[PDB]
């Protein structure tokens, strides 16, 4: 339904990092419940992360719009902060 | 040396500020402490796990104590317990005094552990942990100082830190280690050694027992004198020993008169049977003391 971002400002070990805050609305009615919800944000997540540009991680919050709720997405899978 | 910085405007903000001032307030701190004693170093708490000792393994759960030079070391708030004393190597002995070692500093510096081997242990540690702010609603990780505490055995050589007695562990009937009934670190705090407040307890006791039996009597110059002394007393050491909260030189003082007191009519004791009051060594002190007061009043 609707695709919004903003940006982050998040510590790490003592550094200052940037980040992407990607968020998405959908209609929970076009998914089978959670099951496909995660899944179908896992992939999405996964996407993001080969995207997006360097020196900036990214999260993702899907909102099921029918209730308010939503998932979070805070991971960082890359090899990071060498030194 | 300590050297109090100037803040002025246009100063500029160094770490060396920061480190020299806190230096300065515990220097004062501890000026005030040796207005009225005469030695604000000991033990407040040693509480240990023993649970583990039969499994050859000695894990402290609780450890307070103001270092010989100030350092105050505070388990509850500030600093983390130190690793578990493995006593396997302690096999071929029947008693083991266990202290508390701290690294003493580097003059010249280097005094935080980087992660690197030396000859002279590093004082400091360096961990991240997670801080509330107290006037708003947010958290955040900082960095903050720990002390590099360990426990090591008197045995062993300890020249590079400065130590203090927590607990001593002597074979038991079935070959197992426990703790000694009968053993007390260099008090702070009365109720730091709970050993010593029971045979505390023994003594007011027996004033009290005592001390009736003899009112109920009232050539009565034994008996006037005697009664004069416990009288006298009792309203002290009771207050003493409801609150074991503070230094025990205060209560050394108070049984010593006591002692000194009955010891005029007593004949088969020495006229120096007081002990010294024996700062680092209260097994030396007390229990002599006590046991004496408790002769000197059966009798």
């Amino acid at each position: 339904l609707a695709v919004q971002h903003h940006r982050i400002q998040r510590f790490e070990k003592g550094f200052l990092l940037r980040g992407l805050d990607v968020e998405v609305t959908l209609d929970g009615n076009g998914f089978a419940g959670e099951g496909d919800i995660h899944l179908f944000g896992e992939m999405l997540n996964r996407f993001l992360a080969l995207y997006a540009d360097m020196n900036q991680f990214n999260q993702l919050t899907l909102i099921v719009q029918p209730e308010g709720k939503c998932i979070r997405w805070k991971e960082n899978h890359n090899p990071r902060l060498p030194g | 040396k300590i050297y109090r910085p100037l803040w002025e405007d246009g100063a500029f903000l160094m770490p060396q500020q920061f480190q020299q001032q806190a230096a300065w307030d515990v220097h004062l701190a501890d000026s005030v402490a040796r207005m009225g004693l005469a030695h604000p170093w000991g033990v407040v708490a040693a509480e240990f796990d023993d649970s583990l000792l039969p499994l050859s393994r000695l894990n402290a759960t609780r450890l307070i104590v103001r270092f010989p030079d100030g350092t105050l070391i505070d388990t509850e708030r500030a600093d983390n317990l130190p690793p578990v004393c493995d006593l396997s190597t302690v096999s071929d002995r029947s008693l083991v005094d266990i202290v508390l070692a701290l690294p003493l500093l580097n003059a010249n510096g280097g005094n935080l552990d980087n992660g690197s081997e030396s000859e002279r242990p590093r004082r400091w540690k360096s961990e991240r942990v997670n801080v509330q702010e107290l006037a708003g609603h947010e958290q955040s990780e900082v960095a903050v100082l720990r002390h590099n505490l360990t426990l090591r055995m008197a045995h062993q050589e300890n020249a590079a830190w400065l130590t203090c007695p927590v607990t001593r562990l002597v074979r038991d009937a079935q070959g197992q280690w426990c703790r000694d009934p009968r053993f007390i670190p260099p008090l702070l705090t009365l109720s730091a050694s709970p050993s010593l407040m029971t045979e505390l307890a023994e003594l007011l006791h027996h004033l009290q027992a005592r001390r009736q039996r003899l009112m109920s009597m009232r050539a009565d110059v034994s008996l006037f004198w005697l009664l004069n002394a416990l009288n006298s007393a009792e309203p002290v050491l009771k207050e003493l020993l409801d609150m074991p909260y503070r230094h025990p030189e205060l209560l050394y003082r108070e049984l010593a008169r006591l002692a000194g007191s009955l010891l005029t009519f007593s004949l088969e004791h020495n006229v120096d049977a007081v002990p010294a009051y024996h700062h680092e060594t209260p097994e030396n002190v007390f229990p002599p003391l006590l046991s004496l007061l408790n002769r000197l009043l059966e009798a």
